[PDB]
């Protein structure tokens, strides 16, 4: 039983990212890392499902998700550095 | 003529670069008995496994 | 077909050990935006490389369609990079 | 006499591909229709016996020129283009 | 490689049918009680046969 | 005409003009030469 | 379902899915050949085979 | 399966001594270019000079207060050194003279090269200084910027061969090297490897980092030397990459079936040392390049031009159906 | 303990050879003697032949060459830079101004010798010393390093 | 057992990411999370994605985060007595076996090519947005 272990590990990463984004309303930096963790967990879900079913629609979409993750991180840090310019 | 002194360190580093490869080649050949294949695909590893099993049986 | 990564793992462990034994020998005796911008451009033009990698290898299988789709992708990123160039953000 | 190992079979595949063609086609057609090993059992012995007969014939007719070919193929892990010397030495005596 | 596999596939089929009858006689041996066991049957309602599944995803890479 | 401005642009930016020329060759070969050799 | 396999040959469950879809393509009620849908679903996960092997192991265990 | 560590040590130790003798070769060649002799007194031709340097460095008091968390400063040399070594586990020296046989082995090299940026960044940050950290950050930005040109040139090479495997890349060069057609691409790749290791006219970031500060930081005696060792190992690696891709990796250069006595293991080494000599030549033939124009050059003359080369190679191969 | 005495002797000889074959002086030239010491490092009287390469920082330099007049405003800087040096820490006083006064030797803003700020081991006199004179001074320093039985002294103490 | 220890170490690093004391160590553990994840993918049999995770996540995204932080401061039961010998290998299909890269590129740019262009548009949006916001140029 390894599919179960993979899915549980990814789900715990997902809930841990939710945990991280929920607690600290002010850090604004841990939130982005938690969002990246959520995207990572979902990517592992898709890749593991693709391997198990011998279907290719999982890896294509997992690869496409990386573009969204990178764009979200870039825009997030742009807005973060804009916000930080106001204070301090 | 005179510029060979500059080429001695180059020769040393090149010789140790070639023994770099030769060492691992001779070590791998010593125990496995064969050099390493360029392409290990699933078919090649499948015959390697089957060959090991049939040799063990024989 | 993928057993060739355990040698990498053992090599990494042995390299870490060698680094430790190398460091242990004597023992036995403010903000700039341009940095963020160059990081963003690197990220954007690294995603395109990660997309290029499957295209080049499998380019034989796909004739005159995958090539032109990749050319359209390149044209889109070229428009982006041209907007990048004229606006500034590319020289210091 | 030779055991059907990986080296001998790959080396003699050139001769197998011109003398075992009907049996191989029959086995492939049988396997395509049904994936059952039980249903493909009977056709799975004809190819085995014909290939073994071909290996016996090649061993007797081309004795010295086949042992070196197999040895070098095993040595170089079934890479044709590297040596090829014992290869043409092999089809020199075996006419295929 | 396409003129070599019928004999390799044949010997793989021989080994698999040997193992399969061994496992079938093992399964019929353990289950003599609890009537209603039909020993070895195709779990596929269509009747098509597939290799016995194993709980090891991607086993042919290591 | 456009020739004067084009030549002045090539003079000032060599790398951009060279990149555009090589890219235009690499895009013109499969869009024009390919169909005419396909029909032999 | 899509039919693009990882190794580049075919989805191991693609033929079952196509049989199920072809049955449903001319069957206005889903209950008539729900067997094919079950076959496709348990071809994805091998649930029934794993349950049977679990029963075998339980028969082994009860001998204690 | 216990044979691996012997191979690992056989790859590591010659690399370290080759780095030492490459430093010696640097000094000697720069001396000869400037009508000098260089280290000659020690040993016979200066051959024992690196040994004396090492024994001198060991026999000195270590300045190691580290003025910081005591951990991040000692892990940066370890990280950069382990990365610069693990990048050597995929190089196909002659035919079986390769440690690992990755079926990709090229995107792997790109990833390993890209990961070699954190070492200098955390070295600068851990070194509590208001200019050393900034200089390390500029150097990191420079390497990051030239990584994209390196990757595009790798894609250019990969289009022709058709497979990522490094051994197959050299195998595909039986007809010609890929250096004859892609000579501009070869020059671009050489310049990018030269500018990505701060070992070039593309050097100023770190050059001013010591001029205005004097390295008045926690300078360990030879713990700092691991950066230098890793940089020179990266020098050797990126010298060998050019002869893997654009030159024949181990194939004879221009040869009739007469000079077959010599093996292919030295056909690789001769080209590697030729590229190292070219490295030293370029360093002692050109003035340093400012960081203001460093970034502009690396972004405006290499990315568009390498992209155009990718496009042209792909279009020409597709048009005439010359793909692998 | 005569059996080991050979081992201590060989270890001492190896250590002295290592310290003599590779000296990395730190250039502190600040007057016209720096020009002569720069000619010494030039193509003719090659210092790099003897394993001598100048370092830009004191944290990685074996010895220090004080070449030029040492004024009052620079002496604290000289002492501070000398303090940031490792254990061997040899000092060479090149030129007449550095090794005691000099042509001036009578001034409100001249330190009468760098030996009043740092302990000097070799005095190279001349105004300015010839490149051969500096080479002879460095050879004398190398000979001085040979007379170091540091491991033997540690053993005997 | 290789999967268990790797997953546990990844989980610990992910946990320490969100409860970190300073952003620098948070990013440092954030890198280790992806390192372990790439190792796990490598175990799964997908070498291409396992190395894209280095190239993108801890190659560009981690570098970006670190740059920003620097400044601005039903299961089958484990009984396997008679299952490691019941493996039926279909040799057909092993001949001409594609890798994880050829298979992906076969259908990424040819059949599902609209989504590829959508990802390109996403990248262009990111590139434009990073410029409009942050160009002070004073
Ligand atoms: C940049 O400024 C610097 C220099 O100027 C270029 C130096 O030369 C140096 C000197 C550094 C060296 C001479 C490196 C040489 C060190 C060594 C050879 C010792 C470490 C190597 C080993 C332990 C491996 C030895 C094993 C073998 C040779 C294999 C035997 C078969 C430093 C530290 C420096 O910081
Ligand atoms: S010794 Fe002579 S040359 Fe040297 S600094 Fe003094 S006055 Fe100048």
């Amino acid at each position: 039983m390894d599919l179960i272990k993979y899915f549980t590990f990814s789900m715990i990463i997902f809930i841990l990212g939710i945990w991280g984004i929920l607690l600290n309303r002010r850090n604004i930096l841990i939130m982005l890392m938690s969002i990246e963790l959520m995207l990572l967990a979902v990517n592992l879900n898709f890749l593991v499902f693709s391997v198990s079913l011998d279907d290719m629609m999982g890896q294509v979409f997992a690869l496409l998700v990386l573009t969204v993750a990178a764009a979200e991180s870039a825009i997030g840090l742009a807005i973060f550095v804009i916000t930080f310019r106001v204070r301090g | 003529l005179v510029w060979l002194e500059a080429m001695l360190p180059l020769g040393i580093i090149g010789g140790m670069l070639c023994i770099m490869g030769n060492s691992q080649y001779y070590i791998h050949k010593a125990y496995h008995g064969r050099p390493k294949h360029i392409g290990h695909d699933e078919w090649d590893v499948a015959m390697e496994r089957r060959d090991k099993k049939v040799v063990e049986k024989a | 077909m993928m057993l060739e990564f355990a040698p990498i793992f053992i090599y990494l462990v042995i390299s870490l050990l060698v680094s430790l034994i190398l460091l242990g020998v004597p023992f036995l005796f403010r903000f700039d935006i341009r940095f963020y911008l160059v990081s963003i451009l690197f990220l954007i033009f690294d995603l395109e490389v990660t997309f290029f990698f499957p295209w080049a290898v499998s380019l034989n299988k796909i004739d005159l369609f995958g090539f032109w789709s990749m050319m359209a992708f390149l044209f889109i990123l070229t428009i982006g990079f041209l907007y990048e160039w004229k606006r500034g953000a590319l020289d210091w | 006499n030779p055991i059907p190992t990986s080296a001998v079979l790959t080396a003699s595949a050139k001769h197998i591909g011109m003398r075992c063609m009907p049996e191989n086609v029959a086995f492939l057609k049988c396997k395509k229709n049904d994936p059952n090993p039980e249903k493909c059992l009977d056709k799975g012995r004809d190819v085995t016996r014909c290939v073994l007969g071909l290996l016996k014939d090649l061993h007797q007719k081309c004795q010295k020129e086949m042992d070196d070919y197999v040895g070098c193929m095993y040595y170089y892990t079934n890479e044709f283009d590297l040596c090829r010397k014992e290869q043409e030495a092999f089809e020199k005596v075996c006419p295929l | 490689r396409r003129t070599i596999l019928p004999i390799l596939q044949a010997e793989e089929d021989e080994r698999f049918v040997s193992e399969w009858k061994k496992y079938l006689e093992y399964e019929a041996d353990v289950m003599k009680d609890v009537p209603g066991w039909k020993v070895g049957e195709n779990v596929y309602n269509s009747g098509r046969w597939m290799p016995p599944a194993t709980g090891e995803l991607r086993p042919d890479v290591w | 005409p456009v020739m004067e401005k084009l030549r002045m642009f090539v003079a000032q930016e060599p790398v951009v003009a060279a990149s555009c020329l090589i890219g235009g060759v690499g895009l013109f070969l499969p869009a024009v030469v390919r169909p005419i050799l396909d029909s032999l | 379902a899509s039919g693009w396999g990882i190794t580049g040959n075919k989805g191991r469950c693609y033929d079952f899915w196509m049989d199920f879809s072809e049955c449903m393509s001319h069957c206005r009620e889903p209950k008539d050949c729900t067997l094919l849908r079950e076959d496709y679903l348990e071809c994805l996960h091998h649930s029934k085979e794993f349950q049977r092997r679990n029963r075998i192991y339980k028969e082994e265990q009860r001998k204690l | 399966y216990i044979a691996v560590p012997a191979e690992i040590l056989g790859i590591i130790l010659p690399l370290l001594l080759g780095v030492a003798f490459l430093v010696l070769a640097e000094r000697k060649v720069m001396a000869f270019v400037q009508r000098r002799k260089g280290p000659d007194v020690v040993g016979s031709f200066g051959l024992l000079q690196p040994l004396a340097d090492g024994l001198k460095l060991i026999l000195k008091e270590p300045i190691s207060p580290s003025s910081a968390n005591f951990f991040l400063f000692r892990m940066a040399p370890v990280a950069t050194f382990m990365l610069s070594l693990v990048a050597w586990a995929v190089v196909p020296f002659d035919y079986g003279m390769v440690l690992s046989d990755l079926n990709i082995g090229l995107l792997y090299l790109f990833a390993i090269s890209s990961l070699g940026v954190y070492g200098i960044i955390i070295a600068g940050r851990s070194s509590n200084s208001k200019y050393a950290f900034l200089g390390a950050l500029r150097s990191a930005a420079q390497m990051v910027s030239y990584e994209v040109s390196i990757g595009l040139i790798l894609i250019t090479v990969l289009i022709c061969v058709g497979s990522c495997n490094l051994s197959e890349i050299v195998m595909a060069q039986k007809q010609i090297w890929f250096g004859i057609p892609l000579f501009p691409v070869l020059v671009m790749f050489f310049i990018s490897c030269l500018a990505e290791t701060n070992r070039a006219p593309f050097d100023l970031p770190e050059a001013e980092a010591e001029l205005v500060a004097g390295y008045n930081v926690e300078y360990s005696s030879m713990g700092f030397a691991l950066f230098f060792l890793g940089e020179y190992a990266n020098m050797i690696l990126m010298s060998g990459l050019c002869t893997l891709f654009f030159l024949g990796g181990w194939l004879p250069i221009l040869d009739l079936p007469i000079f077959k006595k010599i093996p292919g293991s030295i056909w690789f080494s001769i080209k590697v040392l030729f590229f190292l000599f070219l490295y030293i030549w370029v360093r002692a033939a050109f003035p340093r390049y400012r960081y203001d124009q460093l970034m502009g050059l690396g972004w405006k003359v290499f990315l568009p031009l390498s992209l155009a080369w990718v496009v042209s190679v792909s279009g020409l191969l597709v048009t005439f159906q010359w793909l692998p | 303990s005569k059996a080991a005495e050979f081992v201590i002797s060989k270890v001492d000889d190896l250590m002295n050879w290592a310290r003599t074959g590779s000296i990395w002086p730190m250039t502190f030239g600040l007057a016209c003697c720096a020009v002569e010491m720069m000619h010494t490092g030039a193509a003719r009287y090659d210092l790099d032949r003897f394993g001598i390469i100048f370092r830009p920082s004191p944290r990685q330099s074996d010895c220090m060459i004080v070449a030029g007049t040492l004024t009052n405003k620079m002496a604290p800087a000289l002492r501070k830079v000398y303090d940031q040096m490792p254990e061997p820490r040899w000092v060479i006083s090149m030129g007449s101004c550095a090794n005691g006064g000099g042509y001036y030797h009578y001034s409100y803003s001249v330190v009468r010798g760098c030996d009043r700020i740092v302990p000097v081991d070799i005095y190279v006199p001349g105004c300015p010393p010839t490149a051969e004179a500096l080479l002879y001074g460095l050879l004398q320093l190398q000979k001085k390093i040979n007379r170091r039985k540091d491991f033997l002294h540690w053993w005997n103490k | 057992m290789i999967l268990s220890v790797l997953s546990s170490l990844a989980l610990v690093s992910g946990l320490m990411v969100v409860r970190a004391k300073n952003p620098v160590h948070s990013v440092l553990f954030f890198i280790l999370v992806f390192c372990d994840t790439s190792g796990l993918l490598l175990l799964l049999g997908l070498d291409f994605f396992a190395m894209i995770f280095l190239v993108v996540y801890i190659g560009a995204i981690a570098v970006l985060f670190l740059f920003v932080v620097m400044m601005f401061h039903i299961p089958l039961l484990p009984t396997q007595r008679n299952t490691t010998s019941l493996r039926y290998t279909v040799y057909a299909g092993k001949v001409r076996s594609w890798t994880n890269l050829e298979t992906l590129g076969n259908l990424l740019y040819t059949y599902y090519f609209v989504w590829f262009l959508v990802s390109s548009l996403i990248l262009l949006v990111a590139m434009i947005g990073a410029i409009v916001l942050t160009m002070h140029r004073t």
